């Protein structure tokens, strides 16, 4: 199923990268709910290998399915799902089911990981539960990609009645605990057929967490397809949504001046994107903010970055995901920790920004502002499209919100916003707070017309107003 | 995630470990360009350092055996036969580039060693 199972009036999933369960439970209540966010994508919660230096990537080397990691134990986990759901925020588990470890060691819960002899006692998995060792090295060969070891990690065999049952048990355990869905890691290295069988054995969502009767777990799958391979994202859309990686590449390239913003008129499938309701979109994720290349926009290039995030949240295409990063200078660098490997919780300081090194993009004004905008314009189509035939475009979402962009030149124009007459607070430059706008305001006449001004030297290159940020 | 980005054009540059070609050749057979072995080691270990730990072993594997990508293009397998230097002896030295004695670089296995190579 391709239904996020959000609570009414909520939108967007936030990847709270490396957060602990206690901290997520708080954020759901103190910030996520009030701002109307739909859900949280957590880091793998199942026992993984303890690696030297405790890098971020250790989470992707499973050791068992015992819920006990640096993010917290099962009690902490259940406390989180209980508290977050009651606040209308859903929890999406990062499911690492394609492999186990790439070496011998111990896991976050003390379990043994015998890579050499393929024994994972805590599951248990033995050598007969894995594919015969070989190396992934040919992307024009789907059997090689799926059946061989990815960077030396023991490749599980989901074609097995045993392994399938183990994986369905793990996932069903997560559902009994109130999770709303799953982010499927390395789906590209697994077979559509096997996944179809596994996903189909998953129980309906646990109604004791505020889920409609008969609700089905949401499934979005990681398949990095930019074309020309024996494997296609289209082979996975029949049983779930697929993470659309072409999105970030095309927007990132456009918003850095690589393309003319006027061409976004036909944004969507016209560009080679999945059909919107099969896609889960994002500007950047935990992997490509590190090694995505020139086309990917990250917090390190905030101006174009925020413009791209605004466009994503203003446009009706697909389910939206927001990256919430921890500051880093090196690609192997793990989250803020102390000498014993304990994680350092982010601190919410005065101006509701975070301390201790977490970037907290989701607490950026321009980000929760547009999450508010996407909630206000819900159920509307893109209307009043305008463009200067170059790097300036604008359009409204029905008659509930307007948005302008400039990636070249100053925008000082009278445009039809299609909004009811009134004074609106730009949610990009400021916000509505106690009868005033802390930033720019816009006065909409009776013709739905308004004089829009957005100079190219401003801190932001986007302006956004909607019917819920009106005086 | 992680291993998923160990592909040329992503966490790994195109034609990775370019300079290590001549480094394994001279170290292994005394065959190579007329420049300081210390120099070549430096260049090679530099290229290797620029690749994050999680893709290091995969980068050497590509240097050794090669890779067929999304374009259908093959990349790597630079460690080919040279007069007086058979490919296989070279190919056997390659995994040693991350060890303490050489570049001493951490990898996905946690330490300065490339299992499964
Ligand atoms: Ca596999
Ligand atoms: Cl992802």
């Amino acid at each position: 199923q391709k239904d996020a199972n959000f609570a009414s009036g909520r939108n967007s999933i936030v990847h709270l990268f490396e957060w602990k369960w206690n901290d997520i439970a708080d954020e759901c209540e103190r910030f996520l709910q009030p701002q109307g966010f739909g859900g949280v994508q957590i880091s793998p919660p199942n026992e993984y290998l303890v690696a030297d230096g405790r890098p971020w990537w250790e989470r992707y080397q499973p050791v068992s399915y015992i819920i006990n990691t640096r993010s917290g134990d099962e009690s902490a986990f259940t406390d989180m799902t209980r508290r977050c759901n009651d606040a209308g925020v859903r929890i999406y588990v990062d499911a690492v089911i394609n492999h186990m470890t790439g070496m011998n060691g111990v896991g976050t819960s003390g379990s043994s990981a015998d890579h050499d002899g393929m024994n994972y006692p805590a599951v248990p998995y033995g050598s007969g539960d894995f594919h015969s060792p070989c190396e992934v090295n040919n992307y024009q060969d789907a059997d090689n990609v799926r059946n061989c070891e990815l960077v030396g990690l023991r490749d599980l065999n989901q074609g097995s009645d045993y392994v399938r049952g183990v994986l369905i048990d793990y996932m069903n355990h997560m559902i009994d605990l109130g999770v709303a869905g799953f982010r499927v890691d390395a789906a590209k290295h697994m077979s559509p057929g096997d996944l179809s069988v596994i996903f189909s054995g998953l129980k309906n969502l646990n109604t004791d967490y505020g889920f409609a009767d008969g609700a089905r777990p949401f499934i979005y799958q990681e398949v990095i397809d930019l074309g020309g391979e024996a494997i296609s994202k289209n082979e996975y859309t029949g049983f779930g949504c697929v993470l659309e990686f072409q999105f970030g590449v095309s927007l990132g390239n456009a918003f850095q001046g690589g393309n003319q913003l006027k061409n976004l008129a036909n944004w969507g499938p016209e560009w080679g994107l999945l059909e919107g309701l099969d896609a889960v979109v994002f500007v950047d994720n935990h992997d490509n903010q590190r090694t995505g290349g020139s086309q990917i926009l990250t917090y390190k290039n905030p101006k174009p970055y925020k413009m791209a995030i605004a466009f994503m949240l203003a446009h009706p295409y697909g389910t939206t995901r927001i990256m919430s990063s921890f500051d880093f200078t090196d690609n192997d660098q793990g989250p803020p920790q102390d000498g014993s490997g304990n994680l350092i919780s982010p601190g919410i300081n005065d101006d509701n920004t975070c301390s201790n090194g977490y970037v907290c993009e989701h607490r950026w004004r321009q980000v929760y502002g547009m999450v508010g905008f996407r909630n206000a314009v819900e159920g509307t189509q893109v209307e009043n499209w305008w463009s200067n035939d170059d790097n300036q475009i604008a359009f409204s979402r029905g008659s509930q919100g307007f948005v302008a962009f400039t990636n070249g030149g100053d925008l000082n124009q009278n445009l039809n916003t299609g909004l009811p007459a009134g004074t609106y607070c730009d949610v990009i430059s400021g916000e509505l707070s106690g009868g005033s706008c802390t930033g720019k305001s816009v006065t909409v006449g009776d013709n739905g017309s308004a004089d829009i001004s957005l100079g190219s030297a401003e801190d932001d290159g986007v302006l956004a107003i909607h019917v819920n940020a009106k005086l | 995630s992680v291993g998923t980005s160990c592909i040329p054009g992503m966490a790994i540059p195109h034609n990775p470990l370019d300079s290590c070609r001549w480094y394994v050749s001279t170290r292994t057979c005394g065959v190579g360009p007329r420049l300081a072995t210390q120099e070549m080691k430096a260049r090679c270990c530099r290229q290797l350092e620029a690749i994050p730990a999680y893709c290091r072993c995969e980068a050497v594997r590509i240097l050794m055996d090669g890779v067929v990508t999304s374009s259908g293009q093959h990349e790597g397998r630079l460690l080919q036969d040279l007069p007086g230097c058979p490919r296989q002896v070279q190919r056997a030295f390659a995994p040693k580039l991350v060890t303490e004695v050489e570049c001493n670089l951490a990898t996905i296995h946690g330490g300065p060693f490339c299992l499964s190579l």
